[PDB]
DNA sequence: TTTAAATATCATAAAGAGAGTAAGAGAAACTAATTTTTCATAACACTCTATTTATAAAGAAAAATCAGCAAAAACTTGTTTTTGCGTGGGGTGTGG
DNA sequence: GCAAAAACAAGTTTTTGCTGATTTTTCTTTATAAATAGAGTGTTATGAAAAATTAGTTTCTCTTACTCTCTTTATGATATTTAAA
């Protein structure tokens, strides 16, 4: 059996895979492995260096994105067999029946992509480190080896192993498709050696799988998975996988021999070897009266306990509606009288065509760079934008300044725009980024009960206990938050929320109407168009009352 | 009279430096001379002149209006000796 | 310090402006001052001082290396009067 | 030059400022070519931006008539690069290039 | 009037904007050729794109005159040539097609698949 | 009888396809136009002979108008032959005499 | 008894318009960033003078910066050129 | 299926050392110029705040390029009918 999984991070696997004498020890192989001069034994530091991108040669395959190395380390090519072989190798059957069997890695699909607007090239070799494991995750006997194939392959130029989501012509696509074929490729060699060793072989079921009585007893993981689940099976396997626990090899042998007390055969080698969505519309022409009525209806909905969401398009219109909503809630008493003030950071979107353009950088805004060493963002405030050197001057919380050329900015930098906002009893807030100290994430709808000009009472969703946040008057310590009473059309999806929306005479477009219905079960739409003339736009899937 | 604002505008027009850049640069240009005179160095601006520093002994000064003698305290002063080139451009600089 | 050292200090403090641009700014400021003096005009910078031209009437003269007397033409000469802040900062006595 | 050079001008629409005595030139060109005023201005701006990247100039001084120019993505990037390279605001750079193209090439049918 | 050609053009159907002064002339040429109106327009345009890859424009001859729209459905090669000319000239696809059709009507009033050109 | 058909042997079918497709005209309209052209040019049409009849005959349809139908009716007095002859034989003669024919002013090319 | 026609009648396929969509025109309004005006307000100027301290005069050397240039180093522009998702999958259920 | 990060060639701007050019610094004795305390009076540079204003973006009404769909003759084949040898 070969189970194939994607390695996630170099730092994880480098320590994980490097960490009864074991099986035999660690190893490595590959037709391209010997080119770098590394064979057999492989050190921990070099293994993690190869996983992150540091080749034994001078090449470097690191790919920095979002402040982190997004390069995929490689693919884990595992090799495993039923409990029969592990029970054999427990006698201590020489182990090599599996090690040489895997040492089928003697790679036909190995290829790299080399453009010239158009192509793959048959490199045909790679560097694969093989780590030998003795038991399963239940510590029950299961001899298997993880052959970690790093995403590093040598046309005389190094490149990552081929991948292509469209076309599926690359190495990884073929390996994933040929999973069962490669499993059956491995399947044969153990029996081929056993034909000289004379032990029993027999097909057991699906896909020609072949596999001594205690074999059923040593399959606790398979039995538990079947009990829990009755392929995407994978969820149960991930959920029920306990972490590795240390066991003394002779104590483990004692436990195995005691638990297998009754059903068995040894005395097998003694003889066998002798081998030789509704909607409703209201019409109000003027913005002031329409917003006042909409906000009053929203406040009435909030008072009775009905879940409601405000909805307008456009930033300025959103601000106006938010002001009206807050005023009407204050009249209704849902929002508390003693308002306070605080600062917050709202994200500014950037991309490749824009982050090298000076026009969107302004003094008074915040820049954060993810420090890979401190594992936190260093916060700066832009003090100067200079055209003569195309350079921003950034000031830290300590007050020192540094000059950075715009051509040297990249995805590691995040640009935020400071803002100010009032807060009172019952205010609704949206988290816009990785808020420190909380598992809350972007878009989450926090609620605040009370404030004391120095700290806030906030209800984290699902925490069921009052968490507290600081009040800050500086960009360097402001929270990545926003007010969440009025949202953007189609921003959030809800199957039951009522959307108290307002639409102008020109926002009736298809996308706005589709997102509006998507935002909730029902919409109490307020329209700028005349009564029953706004209903002309209802020639769509959403229905009237 | 010539003004820091006038020199700032002149730098803006002839070099393109931003208004903040020109203002800060002229203010720093004056402040650096003030600091270099504060710490006792001589400033030799070739083509314009020298800012020598002179140490003065006490003198028997007086109040000219009342005639009462009031001693001049010993002090250190800045003296500007124009160079040869600047004087040539100024010899006929009639207002 | 000389002019080059002054330019170096200004460039070091003003990191964003290139050194060549700072040198050009210093030379242009000096030329502006020299031209304003040549135009018979007064320079006044609060906290630094004032530049002005004073008339010298035609007078007698002598060549001290030989002693021969030579009368000269009347001409203007530059003069400098330090400001309050510069006087306080440059002096080291009470 | 840098009358309003520090401002942000990433938008796709330019409220072109024209002297009242070249608005007549633009209207005449529009009538002769059939193009809308914005079309004529934008296409002449593209032509000038491609032909002359360096546009050193001495810098009107009368009443001004404002017109709406709706650039496309390619013209907007070139114009922003040019305004950053010259220090002028987007309106002034666009007006200078449009006026130069109008005076030098009176028809521009290509 | 004539707008900027911002939108990308890849569809095969085009609404030919012909001045009412020249719609009748195209109908006359069509009954001269024995070909259908729309097919006459297509067969004119596909060869006009061949004869004059570079095409100087007329100076808004009709302008304020009324216009009528004719349904056109082009083939792949004609569509490709038209889009190439549209990108090389900066007008919209409708205006480029209309102007080239008018030019081919004026120059060759009895065009016959590039082998015979004109009689009137 | 507005509908009448043309006896076209196998050999002339390829020539008709070539001439009509290069002309950019449909088969029916091309047939009617060619028939009217041959009727126009030779009002004194005489026996030409049915030489091609040594091949399998195929029919191409057409729909006449009043003018051409009456012209064929009157031309059938000139021959005493069948109406399929009156329609087809002159069409074959025109197809072998004037391919590449836009109008009367443009000659055989 | 065929057969050479005579005249319908469905099948559908280049045509040919009506409607919907979404984006361009053009004059208009809003918004905040840059520019010019207004306005304190303290620094500057001038006078009163008895007397102590500097510095032009010139002119030919020592010498002390400098600037223009030639060469390299940082740097931006435009264009290729490599990568990564995410996958599929037999069991013995592994690979944070 | 496409960005986005990385390599690479191409100028382009900014910095850096060299060496003659160019400007500075020295010395001789003698006259005026300048240096200056306090105080009063009137000017004037100059930074803060405010008002103007203008670049930039968003709005409102209309129009029409571009596409989809509904209708229509047009081309054509299948089909029934018919007069003569
Ligand atoms: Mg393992």
């Amino acid at each position: 059996m070969m189970s194939i999984a994607q390695v996630r991070s170099a730092g994880s696997a480098g320590n994980f895979y490097t960490d009864v004498l074991g099986s035999m020890g660690e190893r490595w192989a590959g037709r391209g492995a010997e080119q770098l001069g590394l064979q057999g034994s492989v050190d921990k530091d070099v293994f993690t260096r190869l996983l992150e991108g540091r080749l034994p040669d001078g090449a470097d395959l690191s790919r920095m994105q979002d402040g982190s190395n997004r390069h995929r380390p490689g693919y884990d090519l595992t090799f495993s067999a039923p409990k029969s072989v592990s029970m054999m190798a427990m006698g201590g059957d020489k182990i090599d029946a599996h090690n040489q069997a895997v040492d089928a890695v003697r790679e036909a699909l190995a290829s790299t992509r080399v453009m010239t607007g158009q192509e793959t090239v048959l490199t045909g070799n790679l560097v694969m480190a093989l780590f030998n494991h003795d038991t399963s995750r239940d510590q029950e006997p299961q001899l298997h080896t993880h052959a970690v194939v790093a995403n590093v392959t040598q046309n005389g130029e190094w490149k990552t192993l081929s991948s292509d989501k469209v076309g599926k012509t690359g190495f990884i696509e073929n390996v994933y498709a040929n999973q069962i074929a490669f499993g059956r490729l491995y399947r044969e060699k153990l029996k081929e050696q056993v034909e000289a060793l004379g032990y029993e072989t027999e097909v057991v079921g699906k896909h020609g799988m072949w596999e001594g009585v205690p074999v059923e007893a040593f399959s606790g993981r398979s039995q538990t998975i079947r009990e829990a689940v009755g392929l995407k099976r994978d969820v149960a396997a991930l959920d029920t996988r306990k972490s590795k626990q240390h066991v003394d090899p002779e104590i483990k042998m004692a436990e195995w021999m005691q638990t297998l007390k009754e059903t068995g055969f040894r005395a097998y080698r003694d003889a066998a070897d002798q081998a030789d969505r509704p909607a409703t519309i209201i019409s109000e022409p003027d913005r002031n009266v329409r917003y006042a009525r909409l906000a009053g209806d929203f406040a009435a909905s909030v008072k009775a306990g009905e879940e409601s969401v405000a909805q307008v398009s456009g930033v300025r219109e959103q601000a106006i509606l938010t002001q009206a909503i807050r005023s009407e809630l204050k009249t209704q008493g849902v929002l508390g009288l003693p308002e306070v003030t605080m600062t917050a950071l709202s994200p500014v979107w950037l991309d490749s065509r824009s982050r090298y353009l000076r026009d969107m950088y302004r003094p008074g805004m915040v820049m954060e760079q993810w420090n890979p060493e401190t594992r936190s963002h260093d916060r700066y405030v832009i003090d100067r934008v200079t055209a003569q050197s195309h350079s921003l001057t950034l000031r830290d919380a300590q007050g020192e300044t540094q000059v950075v050329r715009i051509s040297s900015l990249d995805s590691s930098w995040s640009l935020f725009r400071p803002e100010k906002m009032p807060v009172a009893d019952g205010e609704r807030l949206r988290v816009t980024g990785k808020i420190p100290g909380l598992r809350v994430s972007g878009g989450d709808r926090l609620q605040v009960a009370s404030v004391s000009e120095d700290a806030m009472t906030v209800v984290v969703p699902g925490r069921a206990e009052p968490a507290t946040l600081p009040v800050s008057d500086s960009p360097f310590t402001a929270l990545k938050l926003e007010n969440g009473w009025v949202e953007t059309p189609g921003h959030s999806v809800s199957d039951s929320a009522t959307v108290f929306a307002s639409v102008t005479q020109m926002a009736m477009d298809n996308a706005t109407l589709n997102g509006l219905a998507r935002s909730g079960r029902d919409v109490r739409l307020y329209s700028s168009l005349d009564e029953t003339r706004t209903a002309e736009k209802l020639a769509r899937h959403p229905s009237f009352t | 009279a010539l003004t820091k604002a006038e020199m700032s505008e002149y730098l803006f027009d002839k070099l393109g430096l931003s208004k903040r850049d020109a203002k800060e640069l002229v203010e720093l240009f004056f402040e650096e001379i003030r600091r270099a005179l504060e710490n006792g160095e001589q400033v030799k601006l070739s083509g314009f002149g020298n800012f020598d520093l002179r140490d003065k002994n006490q003198r028997p000064g007086r109040n000219p209006k009342t005639g009462e003698d009031i001693p001049i305290t010993a002090r250190r002063v800045v003296t500007f000796r124009p160079g040869q080139k600047l004087k040539s451009r100024v010899e006929n600089a009639s207002p | 310090m000389t002019k080059s050292e002054l330019i170096e200090r200004l460039a070091t403090q003003q990191s964003h402006i290139p050194a060549k641009t700072v040198e050009d700014a210093v030379k242009e400021m000096l030329e502006h001052m020299a031209s304003t003096l040549a135009q018979g005009e007064r320079i006044e910078i609060r906290g630094f001082g004032s530049f002005s031209l004073h008339y010298r009437a035609p007078r007698t003269g002598r060549n001290p290396k030989t002693g021969d007397k030579v009368e000269l033409e009347g001409k203007y000469v530059p003069h400098f009067k330090p400001g309050k802040e510069l006087r306080d900062r440059a002096n080291i006595y009470g | 030059m840098k009358r309003f050079g520090t401002r942000s001008a990433t938008g796709k629409m330019v409220k072109l400022k024209l002297p009242v005595d070249v608005e007549s030139l633009l209207i005449e060109a529009s009538n002769r070519s059939g193009r809308s005023r914005s079309f004529e201005a934008v296409i002449r701006l593209k032509d000038h931006l491609h032909r002359y990247p360096k546009f050193n100039r001495a810098g009107g001084k009368s009443l001004v008539k404002y017109l709406t120019m709706r650039l496309d993505d390619e013209t907007n990037q070139l114009l922003i690069a040019a305004k950053n390279r010259s220090g002028w605001c987007k309106t002034d750079e666009a007006a200078d290039r449009v006026i130069d193209h109008l005076i030098k090439f009176p028809d521009f049918y290509n």
